[PDB]
């Protein structure tokens, strides 16, 4: 298919007063890797990230049109954007190409800036937003990632056990996929600091 | 106080078409003579400064291999009409595989000459002579800022126009030769210009039935001057 | 009081005025004509005169009453050529309300769309702002009858008694003394108090051939024009 | 001055002079009268012979808009046949869209709004023509309308436009057009345009008549030659 | 047809845009209006006199809502007001169809004033003849803004527009402070409109709208008579 | 997807399930399918989930614009006319099946709008993939002029028929009761299907995952 | 229609053109802004005009507008014309960043706007902008920069410039007190309060009558800081302490 | 769309807005350019800087290509937008016909951009004049100028701006064959002319040469001090 042309996997998971996001590192064309440091998670202000998965053009294209509209928002207004507001901004951006659609599926994760409350959502390729309270996934290996998160997620998790759950959810689901792998990067954010770790995965 | 650009006189002519006829009395004088042997066609340059390069300016320019031109009045907007005449002769060659005649070049420019307005902005302040040899022999035409063209036999255009036209009606006859029509025109230019006549103040160009458009240069030109 | 081209086009005077609109209010008065509209308890009556100077002219084509929609009628004052063009807009704007929104247009929403169009003429410096007035009547549910006036400045308001034309100020001085004694108003009383308005201002004591009366009522909400026979019924009952 | 250059400026007392100046150009055209009979409409145009060099039948001031509608004009002839083109074009779009022949209360409404649209802007001038429209239908009877350069239209039992307008419609009301058929009318149309335009101002002139009704089977056409020779036989009996 | 496509608002040799100066004179000849924010909501008040007893005062309204939480009054001429109300009604909707959030009151004044500047420079138009007062309670803190026909805007604590506005602003300076309730601001807003009204100020000669954290609303004439009672 | 509506003696009861399935995989378990239009008119959506969202927001924006200009309460026939004139313009390329219901001045009104632009007023309608199972409950047990306790019991039974018989449906049942003076929107009306409880303890501790590189960035 | 045209584009018979010189006459009055740099950092000192006792004092600044993530501008003149120019070059910097994925150099942002501003002086039959404005910023090619625009459309780099009502009084004093490359960002702050002490006729330098913003380079930040009204007045009196000593000892 | 004739004819046959725009050329700073046989020399006078401010953004000698330099006078706001429109055409010429742009081609583009611009609707004419100096293929040094009406016109030495006809009268009495003998000899020919103009005391002069193979190379105010020393000392020994 078109989504399986480059592969990819993005997972977000909600914790107690924190939220983690993870993605793979492989860039490739249908059978053949090219590099293992392809960026798929982009910062949108402090304590608010976005992950993109799908066609590798629209990963780099939408992440630049969205940054274009975001800086004009935060200069016309005097404040940073709420996590709920960005979801309506992306859903506008994808729906304008209703018949010329971008082949990507965004995943948004971040904390609310005033009251530090987590927020996760995901969108299809024409912008149907879906907010949840436990986890959202996007990419080619979606069904493998549902078997992980339905069996491993707990309601109230400190950032230590939140890291261990989203790591074991990614290292086993991506290992079962063929066109996704070659490393996993994990961002875990919270109101005081922010933490980026890279996992020891199979380069197989 | 302010009329439009498109207003008739109470006497009925126009205003800015008639004003552009006044503008071509400031240009350099130009003389062309139609002779059955061929068309000779001359001009002065009106050199202003000693530091000026003389050959950078020109008034004779060619349209095709068999059609030359000569301009007066303003110069900067003459280059628009020359470029439209060059493209028009190539479209005629492209579709019909022949050479456009000298008359039908002129009306293709004259239809352009009165097209200013306030839709789709002023008339052209030039006056042109067209020397050429089509299949009817050598021809000579003269258009206007008003878009009126007519075949002449010996036309003098410029600031010294009516002074030369009087002295040109007395020397012309229908049985000239091209070697003496060249000599007859330089006598007229010698009387009307300011500076003394040499090989740099003027230039000539002739078109014959046999050869193509030929322009003289500073080696074959001054034999006519020393044997004036 | 004047500077520039402010006498000629619609721009501001130094005093804040603008003259091309207030020159156009007294273009209404050049018709030589006056119309009166009175709202009742369950009805609304427009009365206006007509001046037929010739026997050669067809007396059935000089009606200033116009039927805008099936439930909304209007009277026109001012110059005739601009008044009939404005009726053409109101017939058109009412049909687009029914097509877009699926129900009958309220009379105040129609008067708002007319005044917004008339606002643009006094807003651009190119057009001439249509020196004629506009009076509408109609029945609205949970509101009863209601009357609206639109002037060529773009202003509008709902009234209880209305005059427009040459004798406008003398008629409104008559009607405000009539309404503040707070008499109840039946159907025949509103017709009587609207004929006697301009019958005493103009001082004519006419016969039924010079006036014309449109009416609407909450028992038959159709805008209907009275016959000369039944105008004569009201007219002979007015002289007791 | 300065208040009378454009058609977009009111006067300081509130009237447009560019319309009133264009009305003054109508009273230099000669005379066009038209009255309607019991069962039809008869036009009539007296036509100046300017010089001997023109041809009998030149430059007709009496047009033919539709199969049943007629037009007689008086004004600036280049603007007259320009209005005759759009009126002829308006009747074509009625039939192509609605299927049947256009009625006159709608046809004169569509043309007059087109005339009215040139009295609003500085970019155009008003027309310099007044004209008349007449027709006959079997379901409607005869109709007779008239349009001034401002854009005002009414119905008539008989009207007149030209130089001597009041001097022509003085004698029209002497007739009894309510009962006469359109045969005796043709002699009476020609008679009232013989008593006008004395032979001092004009040397010679030309009669031009038109004719519509069920005697013409609803179609508009010119009178035959023999009938208008009877009216010119009825010429020199007005000297008694 | 087409337009003119040339600005009829030029610079004077003294460097003053003359048409904008003349448009402010039309604003100063309008009906008086005051507006006061006090620590939990904003009070807008205007002054509405019908010319005769024949008018139906419950037909048109000066105080207009823009959304759930933004109201707007004016002091200028009538028909120019209804244009940029309908424009401001729409601008709150294109913000909402993008962001799924009610528009902040600061961002509305960014876009209404940008219309009026664009309208005082383009070809063949004269500028507007109204000033505005815009209220609203976005994110707890209330707001009070004022535009002008030039296109600028300000952030007032309390102000007055219309006739005798230079006397109203001196009156508010000796009365307003930082600590008032909403119903205390109502009593001092009727007290400043009484400085320039006619003899009788009834329940239909004025028109008052308020904001709360519950949103913008407009007072019915019943309780307007209650506030007009026990006044002065 | 199973949406349904009914008209009882005073107002309108609307109902829907909460599931969105991408392909044959359950994506969302709590997708809200009943939307806001006006304070008296709601609508239910079926078909393409992004097409129903962006359409039900455009029309709700226009009636907010329209009612605030007219100064009075919207009507249900206006929202019908706005929808079926724009769906016909897009020639059915916008797949949006809608159940429209509200109580205006004239009373309760229930419409059903098909994605080519054809509408119809009916006393009870069902749309969605499990519409056929819900229509059989309405066809067997409808009676005109019911009370709202019978109406809430009838609709929740009809939505539950699409839960247990259709594959692309089935979670908590939403309801909304619209009357002349009362609006009761309530999402968890009943929970017919829970999740089973976990038995084995899968819990890992800190230090069971190998990390190659860590970075710490403080914030304030 | 040609009778009502004002011809805002043609020349004058003396060679110059009147319409922008009237706008540069209006730029003389109504405002005071100045900038200075010699080392790490650059500052904008602006003087507030409306000092009425009933205002909210919000929007983070009054005449300072953050344009990019690492440059800002101070404006003077017609404030309504100012808001349209600000959000016009604000997205010139973003469409540069969309195209090249790199922040814009500070000089070629000025040249992009000053081509838009020049076009209204040249065709269209249009009123020009009565706005002149400063530019501070940082880039990797030349570091801290300082620019000035004009309503005619020509710009220039500078080290110290004022466009106030007594700007010519200020510039004559700026080139009496300076040092090329040694005025660090405390002596520049001390020199800024001295200059607007002179050009402001309202004496004693009320701390709410001025605005000061600085642009200092932190490693990946380029901190643009509008300094608050608690550290202005201590800098005011610091000028006031030394001037009593410097006068009495002379 | 603002459609209006701006430049119309006169009752005696002139164009008002064209002859007005030439006066605005006559009050800009003076630019003087000559040519030699291997090296060309041109340099504006009246720098007139504030002498405590920036100077790399005030330059009026730019480059259209590697082989084409350009100086100007008149008002600088209209000037640099003519340059940016000439930098595009000389680059699009390379996407066509493969050679670098000849100096005669680029002057016809500027003149034809200016003639049609006095002909159009709603446009005031340009108020600049230029000198286009370059060395084409086969190594032929030549220059041109550009009237505000659009008449490109070659020269051997030229001088425009305020105080031009005084310099242009001085150039013809001074330009000989042997003055173009050496490269530094031709530089003092410019430096004597600008010192015979508005003040130009070594601090307001800025010359720039081109040796037909390089880019434009501006000498710092050290040779301008050195050349003005040896030129005035050569005048102090003869007189």
């Amino acid at each position: 298919s078109i989504m399986s042309y480059n592969g990819g996997a993005v997972m977000a998971m909600k914790g107690k007063n924190c939220v983690a996001i993870a993605a793979d590192r492989r860039f490739g064309i249908q059978a053949q890797m090219v590099t293992t440091d392809f960026q798929k998670i982009f910062p949108m202000g402090d304590r608010l990230y976005i992950g993109l998965a799908g066609l590798a053009t629209d990963v780099q294209t939408v992440a630049q049109r969205l940054k274009f509209r975001l800086n004009l928002y935060e200069l016309k207004e005097g404040r940073q954007i709420k996590p709920y507001t960005l979801m309506s901004m992306v859903a506008n951006l994808l729906y304008e190409k209703r018949f010329g659609p971008y082949y990507t599926e965004p995943v948004i994760a971040g904390l609310d800036p005033k009251t530090f409350k987590p927020f996760i959502c995901s969108l299809d390729l024409i912008g149907c937003p879906m907010v949840t309270d436990d986890f959202v996934v996007s990419g080619t290996c979606a069904e493998q990632m549902y078997g992980m998160c339905e069996s491993l997620w707990e309601p109230n998790m400190d950032p230590d056990h939140l890291f261990e759950t989203i790591s074991q959810a990614m290292l086993n689901a991506v290992d079962r996929d063929a066109v996704s792998g070659m490393g996993v990067i994990v961002h875990i954010i919270e109101k005081d600091k922010i933490t980026t770790r890279t996992l020891k995965a199979r380069m197989d | 106080y302010d009329r439009g650009v498109n207003t008739f006189s109470p006497e009925g002519r126009l205003f800015q078409v008639e004003y552009a006829i006044e503008a071509i009395k400031l240009g350099s004088t130009a003389i062309g003579i139609q002779t059955s042997e061929g068309v000779c066609l001359a001009v002065e340059k009106r050199i202003t400064s000693p530091l000026m390069e003389p050959s950078s300016i020109e008034k004779i320019v060619e349209i095709d291999a068999h059609i030359g031109c000569a301009m007066s009045g303003l110069i900067a907007d003459a280059k628009t009409l020359i470029d439209k005449a060059r493209v028009e002769t190539q479209n005629h060659w492209f579709t019909y595989n022949e050479t456009m005649t000298v008359e039908s070049v002129t009306q293709a420019v004259s239809n352009l000459a009165l097209q200013f307005g306030e839709e789709d902005s002023r008339p052209f302040g030039v006056a042109l002579l067209f020397g050429g040899v089509d299949e009817k022999g050598p021809q000579l035409f003269h258009m206007d800022p008003s878009g009126t063209f007519v075949q002449c036999d010996a036309r003098a255009i410029g600031s010294a126009s009516e002074g030369a036209q009087s002295s040109l009606q007395e020397v012309y006859h229908k049985s000239m030769t091209l070697k003496e029509a060249i000599k007859s025109s330089l006598i007229i230019l010698k009387q009307v210009m300011e500076e003394k006549l040499n090989a740099t103040n003027i230039e000539l160009a002739t078109v014959q039935p046999g050869q193509n458009f030929h322009m003289f240069t500073k080696e074959e030109l001054e034999e006519v001057i020393k044997d004036i | 009081s004047s500077a520039g081209f402010d006498r000629h086009i619609t721009i501001f005077s130094p005093e804040g005025r603008l003259y091309q609109v207030e020159y156009a209010f007294k273009a209404i008065n050049q018709g030589g004509l006056t119309s009166v509209a009175v709202r009742g308890k369950d009805c609304a009556v427009i009365v206006t005169q007509k001046k037929v100077p010739d026997k050669l002219l067809d007396s059935s084509t000089v009606t200033h009453l116009f039927k805008i929609t099936e439930n909304i009628g209007c009277v026109m004052t001012g110059m005739t050529a601009d008044s009939r063009s404005q009726v053409q807009r109101a017939r058109y704007e009412a049909a687009n309300w029914k097509y877009k929104y699926g129900y009958e247009i309220p009379v105040d929403m129609l008067c708002k769309r007319i005044a917004d169009i008339s606002q643009v003429y006094t807003q651009n410096a190119e057009m001439r702002p249509l020196g004629c007035c506009m009076i509408l009547i109609g029945i609205d549910e949970e509101q009863g009858p209601q009357v609206y006036k639109c002037d060529p400045a773009g202003y509008y308001c709902g009234f209880k008694a209305t005059a427009a034309g040459v004798k406008q100020t003398e008629s409104t001085s008559f009607l405000e003394k009539k309404v503040k004694k707070k008499f109840d108003w039946t159907f025949e009383q509103t017709v009587e108090t609207a004929i006697t308005c301009l019958s005493t201002v103009l001082s004519i004591d006419f016969k039924p051939s010079e006036i014309e009366v449109g009416v609407v009522t909450v028992e038959n909400p159709k805008f209907r024009i009275l016959t000369e026979a039944e105008i004569d019924a009201h007219l002979v009952a007015l002289a007791e | 001055t300065g208040y009378d250059l454009s058609a977009s400026t009111f006067s300081p007392d509130g009237r447009v002079f560019q319309v009133e100046y264009a009305m003054k150009a109508v009273e230099n055209s000669s005379t066009a009268i038209g009255i309607r009979c019991k069962d039809g409409v008869v036009f009539g145009v007296e036509k100046l012979v300017l010089s001997k060099l023109y041809e009998e039948g030149s430059n007709k001031r009496l047009f033919n808009v539709d199969r049943h509608v007629g037009m007689a004009v008086a004004g600036l002839l280049a603007d007259a046949r320009s209005l005759a083109d759009i009126a002829r074009e308006e009747a074509s779009n009625f039939r192509s869209n609605f299927g049947y022949n256009i009625p006159l209360k709608h046809l004169a409404d569509r043309v007059a709004m087109y005339v009215h649209a040139y009295t609003l802007y500085s970019a155009v001038r008003p027309f310099g023509c007044s004209f008349m429209l007449g027709s006959y239908s079997v379901n409607d009877g005869a109709q007779l309308y008239m349009i001034d350069p401002s854009g005002v239209s009414y119905g008539y039992w008989g009207c007149a436009i030209g130089k001597a307008r009041q001097a022509a419609k003085t004698e029209i009301e002497k007739l009894q057009m309510k009962e006469m058929t359109c045969r005796d009318i043709v002699k009476e149309v020609a008679k009232i345009i013989y008593i006008v335009h004395d032979e001092v101002k004009d040397k010679a002139f030309e009669l031009e008549l038109s004719w519509v009704g069920e005697l013409t089977n609803g179609r508009h056409e010119i009178v035959p030659k023999d009938i208008r020779e009877e009216a010119e036989k009825y010429a020199k009996e007005s000297l008694k | 047809e087409r337009g003119y496509s040339f600005s009829l608002t030029t610079f004077s040799p003294s460097g003053k845009l003359v048409q904008i100066e003349y448009a402010l004179a039309a604003v100063a000849g309008g009906a008086p209006s005051v507006g006061i924010k006090a620590a939990n909501g904003v009070v807008l008040a205007t002054e509405k006199k019908q010319k005769s007893i024949l008018y139906d005062e419950r037909s048109v309204h000066k105080v207009e809502p823009i959304t759930k939480h933004i109201g707007l009054v004016y002091s200028g001429m009538g028909p120019d007001y209804r244009v940029l109300v309908h424009r401001a009604r729409k601008l709150a909707q294109q913000y909402y169809l993008v962001y799924q959030e009610p528009i902040p009151t600061a961002q509305l004044v960014q876009r209404v004033a940008s219309v009026m500047q664009e309208y005082t420079q383009s070809g063949g138009v004269r500028p507007f003849g109204v000033s505005l007062l815009i209220c609203g309670w976005n994110e707890g803190r209330p707001y009070l803004f004022q535009s002008d026909p030039s296109g600028a805007y300000f952030a007032w604590k309390a102000t007055a527009m219309g006739k005798n506005y230079v006397n109203g602003k001196t009156f508010l300076e000796k009365r307003y402070n930082e600590d008032l309730e909403l119903e205390d601001a109502i009593h001092t807003a009727i007290l400043t409109l009484k400085e320039s009204f006619e003899g009788q100020m009834t329940e239909d000669n004025i028109e008052v709208g308020i904001c709360n954290e519950a949103g913008f609303r407009r007072l019915t004439p019943t309780e307007v008579k209650d506030y007009l009672a026990a006044i002065a | 997807t199973t949406i349904a509506g009914v008209v009882y003696k005073d107002g309108i009861v609307l109902g829907a399930d909460t599931r969105a399935t991408e392909g044959m995989v359950v994506a969302d378990k709590n997708c809200s399918k009943i939307h806001f239009i006006s304070p008296n008119i709601y609508c239910c959506g079926a078909g393409t989930a992004a097409d129903t969202d962006m359409t039900t927001q455009l029309i709700s924006s226009n009636l907010e614009l329209h009612s605030l200009s007219t100064g009075r309460l919207p009507r249900v026939v206006t929202a019908n006319r706005m929808l079926k004139q724009m769906l016909f313009r897009y020639q059915g390329y916008i797949g949006a099946a809608l159940v429209l219901g509200g109580v205006d001045v004239t009373g309760p009104h229930l419409y059903s709008i098909y994605p080519h632009g054809s509408t119809d007023k009916l006393p009870y309608v069902t749309m969605g993939s499990g519409s056929l199972a819900a229509m059989a409950v309405f066809e067997d047990k409808f009676r005109p002029d019911m009370e709202e306790e019978e109406a809430k019991n009838l609709v929740s039974e009809a939505i539950a028929a699409g839960i247990f018989n259709d594959l692309g449906s089935g979670s908590n049942i939403d309801l909304c009761v619209i009357s002349k003076n009362k609006l009761d929107f309530l999402r968890p009306y009943t929970v017919p299907n829970k999740k089973g409880t976990r038995l084995g303890r899968y819990r890992c501790e800190k230090g069971t995952t190998a990390v190659l590189t860590e970075k710490i960035t403080p914030l304030e | 229609s040609r009778r009502y045209d004002s011809r805002t584009t043609i020349f004058s018979p003396e060679g110059r053109l009147y319409q922008v010189e009237y706008a540069m006459e209006a730029i003389g009055h109504a405002g005071t802004c100045l900038g200075i740099l010699a080392n790490d950092g650059v500052l904008l000192a602006a003087e507030r005009r409306n000092i009425h006792k009933l205002l909210d004092e919000v929007f983070f600044s009054e005449k300072i507008y953050k344009l990019n993530e690492d440059m800002a501008c101070s404006v003077a003149g017609i404030t309504s014309d100012a808001n349209v120019l600000t959000n016009e070059l604000r997205l010139i910097a973003q469409r540069y960043l969309l195209q090249y994925q790199e922040p814009i150099p500070c000089e070629q942002l000025v040249t992009a706007l000053c081509d838009i501003k020049q076009a209204y002086t040249q065709f269209g039959g249009k009123r020009p902008f009565g706005v002149s404005l400063l530019y501070i910023g940082w880039d990797k090619h030349y570091g801290f920069q300082l620019y000035q625009s004009d309503p005619s459309g020509n710009y220039g780099g500078w080290k110290a410039t004022c466009i106030g009502n007594n700007s010519a009084a200020a510039v004559s004093m700026l080139k009496q007190d300076y040092k090329e490359g040694e005025m660090t960002l405390k002596s520049a702050l001390a020199l800024a309060i001295k200059v607007l002490n002179k050009t402001m006729d309202v004496s004693k330098l009320s701390a709410e009558k001025v605005e000061i913003a600085t642009l200092t380079r932190e490693n990946g930040k380029t901190v643009i800081r509008v300094l608050k009204q608690k550290e202005v007045e201590q800098l005011i009196k610091k000028h006031e302490e030394e001037e009593a000593k410097a006068e009495r000892e002379k | 769309s603002y459609d209006r004739a701006i430049t119309v004819f006169s009752p005696d046959g002139h164009l008002f807005q064209v002859e007005y725009a030439q006066e605005a050329v006559k009050k800009g700073s003076t630019a003087v350019g000559v040519r030699g046989r291997d090296i060309v020399v041109l340099g504006v006078e009246k720098k007139s800087v504030a002498k405590l401010q920036d100077e790399r953004t005030v330059r009026k000698i730019c480059a259209l290509d590697d082989n084409v330099c350009m100086a100007f006078a008149g008002l600088t706001a209209d000037a640099r937008i003519v340059i940016n429109r000439a930098r595009v055409e000389c680059q699009s010429h390379r996407l066509t016909v493969e050679d670098p742009v000849t100096v005669e081609y680029i002057t016809r583009y500027i003149a034809s951009l200016k003639q049609r611009y006095t002909q159009s609707n709603g446009r005031r004419p340009f108020g600049i004049s230029a000198l286009i100096v370059g060395f084409d293929f086969d190594g032929t040094p030549r220059l041109y100028q550009t009237d505000p009406s659009g008449t490109y016109h070659a020269w051997k030495a030229n001088a425009i701006g305020r105080g031009a006809k005084s310099v242009r009268e001085f150039l013809e009495k001074n330009y000989t064959d042997e003055a173009i003998e050496t490269d530094d000899l031709t530089i003092k020919l410019v430096i004597k002319a600008l010192l015979e103009v508005v003040q130009s005391g070594g601090k307001n002069i800025e010359l720039a040469v081109m040796r037909r193979d390089q880019s434009l190379k501006i000498l710092n105010p050290e040779e301008i001090e050195k050349y003005v020393a040896e030129i005035e000392k050569e005048k102090e020994e003869n007189e």
